[PDB]
DNA sequence: ATTATATTAATATTATATTTA
RNA sequence: GUUGAAACAGGGUCAGCUUGCCGUAGGUGGCAUCGCCCUCGUC
C-alpha cells in the first residue's frame, strides 16, 4: 500500500515535469509533505491535476504511455489508505525514487508499454 | 486613506446564462452539491470591476492590470526600474517598490496581486477582500446544448457532409447570489486606498453588470448593495448577525423563483443604528 | 486488478467515469480535450453535477462509434458497474474520494486490454 | 441491483426513460438514432417536455413490436415503476439529477437479462 | 400508487384516458390499433378534440363488453375520476402535460389489478 | 549534484398477454 | 564430589518552549437542431 503510492507520486511528478519544463513550485514541493503521510488527501487532488498535465503534453503518445504505467501502478492498490505508517512512508520514498529513476532511463517506459 | 469599516451586502442574480462557471466540471456554474444553491467566486466580480475601470478611466496612477498580453515579470521589471533601481538595500527596496506599485496600480490597491516573481518586491495584504457568493433557493441547471454548422479542426471528426460541432452551453434560470465582503483600514492605510478609490470601487460594483457581458453569461444584474459603514477601526458587533439582519427568503406559496417579484428582501435596520451607518447604491 | 464486488460507491463511480472516458476516446482518436481534462476535476466531489451531463452525452458517444456491438458491450459493462451504485451521492468522503480514482484507473486498465472485457461480456 | 421501493422521483423517472429506450430498441434492431441520442439530454432537467412525447410515442412503439405479450410486460413494468411517481416535476434537484441516471442504468441492467422481468411479471 | 383527491386537471384527464383505453382493450382482446395508438398523440394538448369522440365511442365500447356489470363499474370509476374534472381545458400546461401521463399510467396500474377496482366500487 | 520527449483498443446485452360480475 | 565459582544497565531526564499556507487570480473567444416529411390510400 505504500510502495505503489510512491511510484504513483513519482510518475505524477514526472508527468508534471514533462508538462512544464521550467518548474518552480512543482506538485512535489507542495504535496509530498502529506503524500507520504495522508494519501487520501494528496492523491485526492493529484489525480484531478493529472489529466490536465497529460493533456498539456505535446506528445500524446507519451501521455498514453504514462497513463498506462500509472494504471499498472495503481492496479496493485485496492484502496487509498487513511494514513501511511512509518514503514509505509519509507516504502513511499523507495517507490518514488525507483519509479523516478525507471522513467529517466534510456528505453524503459517505452519498452514496458510496448509489451502490453 | 480610508478610516471606516464597510460591510457591504452585495446582491446580484442572473437572467439566463452561465455566470461563474467551472470548478473544473466542464461548463456548469458552481452549485452546492448537498443542497443546490449556486455559488459565484469573487474573482469574477473583481474582473468585472477591472474591466469597468479599464473602460471608464484611461489614465495613470490607476493601472488596470492588462489582459492576455501582460507578462507579470515584465511589468514587475518595468516598475523596478523607477526610483529604487538598486540603491535601496533589497529589504526596504521591496517595500518601496510595493508602495510605488500600490500608488500606481488600482487592482493591487483595492485587491492585490503577486509581486514575488523574479525581482521580488514584497506582497500586498489587500484592504478590500470580497468573498464567494451563494444563493438561497436551490437553483437548477438548465444545460442548453446548442450546435454549430462549421467544424473547427480538420480532424477525422469532420464528416464529408454537415461539418458540425455541437457541445453544450449551460444556462441558469435564476439565483440571487447573496455575496459578502469586508473592508479593512490598516492595510488600506499602507496601500493608499483613499476615499476616492473607495467611491470608484463602489461605482464599479454597482455598474459592472451593464457593460461586462457575453454570450455564455447572458444577462446579469445587481440587485442591491447595502454597505454597513462603521465609525472606527475597532470591532463593535460580530459581522455574522450584521449580515444576517438582511435575510433573503422565499415570498408566498411558491416553489422556485423567476424574477424580483418572487423574492422578499427583508430589510429591518433596527439594531444596527448603534455606531454604524447604512447606504443604498444599487438598490 | 479490479474488484467488481466491492460494493463501494467510490469504486463504481470511478469505474463509471473510466468507461465514460474510454467511450469518448473510442469515439474519435483525434481528440484534444477529453472529459477527464474538465469533468474529472469535480467528479469525485460533485458527481451529481458532472455525471448528469455524462449520462446525457453517453448515448451520442455510443452512436458516434463505428461499431455498434462495441457500444453494446460498453453499456453492458456500464450497467454491471452501476449495479452496486444504488444512488449518486452529493459529496464523497475522503476514503471514497480515493476509491474514486482507484476504481477509475482500475477500470481503465481493465478496459485497455486484449481479451478481457469481451470475455466477461460473453459470460452474461 | 435495482431498488423498486425507493420512493424517489429521480429513480422512477430514470427507470421509465430506461424502459422507454428498451422498447424503442426492441421495436427495430437497425435503429441509428434512438431517444437516448436526443431525449436524454434534457430528460433529467425538463421531464415534463420530453416524457409527454415519450408517452405519446410509447403505444406506437409497443404496436411496432412483433410480440404482443412483450408489449404487455413492458407496460406492466412501466406502471410498476410509475407507481411511486405521483407527479412529473418541473425540474429535478442535483440529488434527483443523479438518481435519474442511477435508476436509468439500473432499470436498463434489470431489463437486459435472461429470466428477470418475466419472472417479476409472473408474480402479479 | 394513485391519488384520487389531487384535484389536478391533468391527473383526472390521464385517468379518464386510461380507463377509456382499458375499456377498449376489454371490448376485444384481438385489438391491433387501440386509441392509445392514435388518440394519445394529442390527448394532453388538444383534449377537447379527442375526448369528445372518446365519450361518443365509450357507450358502444361498454355495450361491446360481454359483462354488463363490468361496464357499470367502469362508468362508475369514470365518473369518480371526472368528479374533480370541472371542465375540459383547451391546452394543458407543461406541469399538466406531465400530470396527464402520470395519472394515465397510475389509473392503468390501478385497473390492471386483482381486487382493487371492485373493492372501491363496493364502498359506494 | 542529471536523467526523459511520442498512442493501449474497439463488432450486439435483450425480446412472448396483468385484467375483465 | 577436589577443579570458574559471585556478577545491574543502572538509580532517571516533558524535546521542546512555537510559527497565518499564504498573499490571489474571468472557463474562456462563441457555436442555427438543423436543412424535411400528404395521415394517409378509403369503406
Amino acid at each position: 500500500i505504500g510502495y505503489v503510492l510512491g511510484r504513483l507520486f513519482a510518475v505524477l511528478e514526472k508527468i508534471q515535469a514533462e508538462a512544464n519544463p521550467g518548474l518552480n513550485a512543482t506538485i512535489a514541493d507542495r504535496y509530498f509533505g502529506s503524500a507520504s503521510s495522508t494519501p487520501i488527501a494528496v492523491f485526492g487532488t493529484l489525480m484531478r491535476l493529472l489529466p490536465h498535465h497529460l493533456n498539456k503534453l505535446e506528445f500524446e503518445g507519451r501521455a498514453v504511455q504514462l497513463q498506462w504505467e500509472i494504471r499498472q501502478i495503481l492496479e496493485h492498490c485496492q484502496r487509498f489508505p487513511n494514513h501511511l505508517n512509518l514503514e509505509q512512508q519509507g516504502l513511499f520514498a523507495i517507490g518514488y525514487y525507483h519509479e523516478t529513476q525507471f522513467l529517466f532511463t534510456k528505453d524503459a517506459l517505452k519498452n514496458l508499454f510496448n509489451e502490453a | 486613506t480610508i478610516e471606516k469599516r464597510y460591510d457591504f451586502v452585495f446582491l446580484f442574480d442572473v437572467q439566463d446564462g452561465n455566470p461563474n462557471g467551472d470548478p473544473d466540471a466542464g461548463n456548469l456554474p458552481r452549485i452546492d452539491p448537498q443542497t443546490g444553491e449556486g455559488l459565484v467566486t469573487d474573482v469574477c466580480l473583481k474582473r468585472k470591476v477591472r474591466n469597468f475601470i479599464q473602460m471608464t478611466q484611461n489614465d495613470e496612477h490607476h493601472d488596470i492590470f492588462i489582459r492576455e498580453k501582460g507578462i507579470l515579470n515584465n511589468l514587475i521589471d518595468e516598475a523596478h526600474e523607477q526610483e529604487n533601481v538598486k540603491g535601496k538595500e533589497k529589504g526596504e527596496k521591496t517595500e518601496a517598490a510595493r508602495q510605488y506599485m500600490c500608488s500606481r496600480y488600482y487592482d493591487i490597491r483595492t485587491f492585490g496581486a503577486v509581486m514575488t516573481t523574479g525581482k521580488n518586491a514584497g506582497q500586498v495584504r489587500g484592504p478590500v477582500q470580497l468573498t464567494f457568493s451563494r444563493s438561497i433557493d436551490p437553483i437548477m441547471t438548465l444545460e442548453h446544448s446548442i450546435t454549430r454548422m462549421a467544424v473547427t479542426n480538420e480532424k477525422d471528426a469532420s464528416e464529408t457532409g454537415d461539418n458540425r460541432t455541437m457541445g453544450r452551453k449551460f444556462t441558469v434560470p435564476y439565483g440571487l447570489y447573496r455575496c459578502h465582503g469586508f473592508i479593512s483600514t490598516h492595510f488600506a492605510k499602507q496601500t493608499g486606498f483613499s476615499e476616492n478609490d473607495l467611491e470608484l470601487f463602489w461605482q464599479a460594483l454597482v455598474n459592472m453588470f451593464d457593460h461586462d457581458h457575453s454570450a455564455a453569461r447572458g444577462q446579469m444584474n445587481a440587485r442591491g448593495l447595502y454597505v454597513f459603514e462603521h465609525s472606527n477601526n475597532l470591532g463593535d458587533a460580530p459581522a455574522d448577525s450584521l449580515f444576517k439582519r438582511i435575510q433573503v427568503v422565499k415570498k408566498d406559496g411558491v416553489e422556485v423563483v423567476r424574477s424580483f417579484d418572487d423574492y422578499l428582501v427583508s430589510v429591518d435596520d433596527k439594531n444596527l443604528e448603534e455606531t454604524k451607518l447604512l447606504r443604498k447604491l444599487g438598490g | 486488478g479490479l474488484d467488481r464486488n466491492r460494493q463501494d460507491i467510490g469504486y463504481v463511480l470511478g469505474r463509471l467515469f473510466a468507461v465514460l472516458e474510454k467511450i469518448q476516446a473510442e469515439a474519435n482518436p483525434g481528440l484534444n480535450a477529453t472529459i477527464a481534462d474538465r469533468y474529472f476535476g469535480s467528479a469525485s466531489s460533485t458527481p451529481i453535477a458532472v455525471f448528469g451531463t455524462l449520462m446525457r452525452l453517453l448515448p451520442h458517444h455510443l452512436n458516434k462509434l463505428e461499431f455498434e456491438g462495441r457500444a453494446v458491450q460498453l453499456q453492458w459493462e456500464i450497467r454491471q458497474i452501476l449495479e452496486h451504485c444504488q444512488r449518486f451521492p452529493n459529496h464523497l468522503n475522503l476514503e471514497q474520494q480515493g476509491l474514486f480514482a482507484i476504481g477509475y484507473y482500475h477500470e481503465t486498465q481493465f478496459l485497455f486490454t486484449k481479451d478481457a472485457l469481451k470475455n466477461l461480456f460473453n459470460e452474461a
